């Protein structure tokens, strides 16, 4: 678990803990304790319907970019665990969800 | 000390016109000793013309140079969009090597 | 072909900067540029024409300095003969600018004895601030 | 829409099997892959396995192959049972459905793609405790 | 493949050139030909080939 703290109305930027070797497909999960996990971003940038247009992923364009989830205008409710399920072309099947990033909103 | 003066500092032209750039020296150059250089921001500088009239290796035929004494010209026959840069003359034949101030080309 | 300079520098006033210039980024190269050509060092501050700093000879790396830089400039060649170096000491805020190395026969090549900085390299941005 | 609700005992003695089931409401097994994710306290999430309509049982190699994941369209619901449960296997158990995508980076006739799974619709999870006490 | 070259000093003055890393994906080398252009050229070859056979 990696903690990270961000003030209200700011923009949080959670980096993926794993680095891609090759073309990636990155899923981002939000997990509040006691609640179900929620898929925020899939295919490095695509939001499913029902996810607000404050979550962004970095697109896999011109290899070398790191995968980060961007939360613009963090609410009081946007504090959970954040998982970066990273798939790429040189790492095989990705069974691990990775280490979480516990967001804390300050205020 | 040789000072080179390039007469219009900015010069405006349309793509496909003939342009004269001038270099004026304080004295009597050897004419194996005058060269022209293309400087643009973010790009490698390039030798255009050496020896007052000789084209470089990667230099197209639209550029030529002429002159003698203290008067030297670099003329572009047909302006292309990549010829919109600063052009400097410099003088050999004694140290310090001096450059010429520069004529920048912008489009109309 | 081209010339490969070191990276951009941020320095304090009174310090020294050291810039490299190579014709081949291969460290174990046998390029023999710098034993055939003279290498000029030329800076351009923002808002100014290019200013010539010095030239280093291919012959046994003998430097010719500009008179206004002679007391605080050193021009060196590597002992492997495949890189040349500029060292500017006692830096001031007007030493900030883009620094170029350029390659020149310099009136010394046996058929025609021409003069042209025909291969330039890159440009190392040097900032002097406090 | 897809609804899914888990079910389980919650009370399991060690060194035997544990069964958690997952009943899906709303529609049938049309589009979907089906997967199970446990989360123990003190650690993060853990993907344990997934199946599909071809009944290809694929498990996490980190979970010992003591796991059986199955499903049926007669009852139209998913099932999980793991063998020889230790007391370190107490966790919240989520049933989830997964979409498969293919990430293509080169020529597809050379096999220059890969498959990835995105878990889009989840469930609440069973709080299954394992202890002899 | 985005190939990285690496120099190894194997003797006095001697450098071996190795492959270092691949940067990005591992893909196969390949050639492309236009399918219709190749088929039309093969028709022209077949027509000039029927004059002898
Ligand atoms: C010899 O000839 C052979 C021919 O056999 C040549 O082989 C070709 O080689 C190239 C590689 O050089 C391969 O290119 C890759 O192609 C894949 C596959 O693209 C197809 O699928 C895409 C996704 O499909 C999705 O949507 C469709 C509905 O549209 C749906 O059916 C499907 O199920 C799936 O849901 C389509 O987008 C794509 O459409 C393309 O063509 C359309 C019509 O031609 C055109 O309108 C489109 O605009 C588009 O150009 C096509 O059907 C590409 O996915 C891949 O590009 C990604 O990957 C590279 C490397 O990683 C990356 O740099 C690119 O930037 C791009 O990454 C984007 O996409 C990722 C996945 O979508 C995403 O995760 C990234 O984050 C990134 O996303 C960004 O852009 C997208 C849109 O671009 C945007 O939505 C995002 O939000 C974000 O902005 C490669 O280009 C060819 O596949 C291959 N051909 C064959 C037949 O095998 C060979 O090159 C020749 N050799 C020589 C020497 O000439
Ligand atoms: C050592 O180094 C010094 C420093 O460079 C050398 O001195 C210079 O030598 C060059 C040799 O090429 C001299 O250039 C020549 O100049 C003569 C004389 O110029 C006068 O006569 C011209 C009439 O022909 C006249 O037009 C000139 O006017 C121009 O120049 C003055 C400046 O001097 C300028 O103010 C004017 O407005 C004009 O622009 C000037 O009055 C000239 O006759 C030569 O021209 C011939 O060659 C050219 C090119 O080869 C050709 O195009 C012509 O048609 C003509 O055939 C040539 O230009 C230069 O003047 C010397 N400068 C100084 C300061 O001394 C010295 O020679 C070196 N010595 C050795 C031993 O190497
Ligand atoms: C072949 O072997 C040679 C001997 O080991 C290598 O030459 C030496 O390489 C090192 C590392 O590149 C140099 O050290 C650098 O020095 C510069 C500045 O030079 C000044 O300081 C050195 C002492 O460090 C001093 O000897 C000089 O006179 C200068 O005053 C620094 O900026 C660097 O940080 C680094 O310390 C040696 O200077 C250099 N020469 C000698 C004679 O030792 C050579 O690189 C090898 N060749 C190849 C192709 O690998
Ligand atoms: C194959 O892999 C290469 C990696 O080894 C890719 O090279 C990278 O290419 C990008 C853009 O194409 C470069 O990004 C530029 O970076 C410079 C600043 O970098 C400078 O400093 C580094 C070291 O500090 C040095 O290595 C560089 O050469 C530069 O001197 C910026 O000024 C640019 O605006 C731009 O951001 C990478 O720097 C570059 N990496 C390397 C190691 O060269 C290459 O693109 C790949 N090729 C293909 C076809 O995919
Ligand atoms: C081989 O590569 C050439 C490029 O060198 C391709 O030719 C281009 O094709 C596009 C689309 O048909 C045109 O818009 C361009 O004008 C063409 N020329 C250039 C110079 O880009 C060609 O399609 C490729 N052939 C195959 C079989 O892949
Ligand atoms: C090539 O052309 C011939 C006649 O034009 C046709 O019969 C044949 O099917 C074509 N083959 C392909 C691969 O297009």
């Amino acid at each position: 678990v990696r903690p990270l703290s961000v003030a209200l109305g700011e923009t949080a930027r959670i980096s993926c803990g794993r680095q891609a070797l090759g073309s990636r497909a990155v899923q981002w999960y939000q997990h509040r304790p006691g609640q179900a996990p929620i898929l925020l971003i899939y295919n490095n940038q695509d939001r499913p319907s029902g996810i607000p247009e404050r979550f962004s992923g970095t697109p896999d364009i011109n290899f070398g970019t790191r995968a980060t989830l961007t939360i613009s205008g963090v609410e009081a409710g946007d504090e959970a665990d954040y998982y970066c399920h990273m798939w790429d072309s040189r790492s095989g099947f990705s069974w691990s969800f990775g280490g979480a990033t516990r967001l804390t909103v300050l205020g | 000390e040789v000072v080179l003066t390039q007469s219009p500092a900015i010069l405006s032209v349309s793509p496909g016109d003939r342009v004269i750039l001038s270099c004026r020296a304080s004295q009597g150059l050897d004419s194996s000793h005058l060269a022209w250089y293309r400087f643009k921001r973010g790009q490698i500088p390039t030798l255009v013309i050496f020896g007052t009239s000789n084209r470089a290796r990667g230099t197209p035929d639209r550029f030529s140079g002429s002159g003698s004494g203290a008067d030297f010209t670099l003329t572009i026959s047909r302006v292309e969009p990549e010829d919109f840069a600063t052009y400097y003359c410099q003088r050999y034949g004694g140290t310090p090597i001096t450059f010429g101030g520069g004529t920048t080309l912008d489009k109309k | 072909g081209r010339l490969f300079q070191s990276g951009a520098e941020v320095k304090r006033p009174g310090a020294s900067v050291r810039i490299s210039c190579r014709a081949d980024d291969d460290p174990y190269t046998d390029d023999d540029t710098f034993t055939k050509y003279w290498t000029h060092w030329i800076r351009q501050a923002p808002g100014q024409r290019p200013e010539w700093l010095g030239v280093i000879s291919p012959h046994f790396a003998r430097p010719i300095y500009s008179y206004k830089f002679r007391d605080r400039l050193t021009l060196t060649r590597d002992s492997s003969l495949t890189a040349v170096y500029l060292e500017l000491k006692g830096l001031q805020p007007d030493d900030s600018g883009i620094y170029f190395c350029a390659r020149d026969p310099f009136g010394d090549r046996a058929p025609h004895y021409n003069y042209h900085m025909d291969v330039w390299g890159g440009g190392t941005a040097v900032i002097v601030s406090s | 829409q897809v609804q899914l609700q888990e079910s389980g005992p919650g009370l399991v003695k060690p060194s035997e099997t544990l069964s958690v089931t997952c009943s899906v409401s709303g529609d049938s097994m049309n589009n979907y892959y089906w997967t199970w994710i446990r989360q123990s306290p003190g650690k993060g999430l853990e993907w344990i396995g997934y199946i599909s309509d071809r009944e290809s049982a694929t498990y996490n190699p980190s979970l010992n192959s003591r796991v059986v994941i199955s499903r049926d369209t007669s009852k139209n619901q998913l099932s999980l049972k793991l063998n020889s449960v230790t007391p370190a296997d107490t966790a919240v158990y989520y049933c989830a459905t997964a979409r498969r995508g293919q990430r293509i980076y080169g020529v597809v006739s050379f096999g220059e793609f890969f498959y990835y799974y995105s878990m889009d619709v989840w469930g609440k999870g069973t709080t299954v405790t394992v202890s002899s006490a | 493949n985005n190939n990285t070259r690496k120099s190894i000093r194997i003797g006095p003055g001697q450098a071996f050139y190795a492959t270092g890393d691949i940067i990005g994906d591992i893909r196969q080398a390949h050639c492309n030909v236009s399918k219709a252009t190749w088929n039309e050229t093969l028709g022209k070859v077949v027509k000039q080939l029927r004059k002898h056979f």
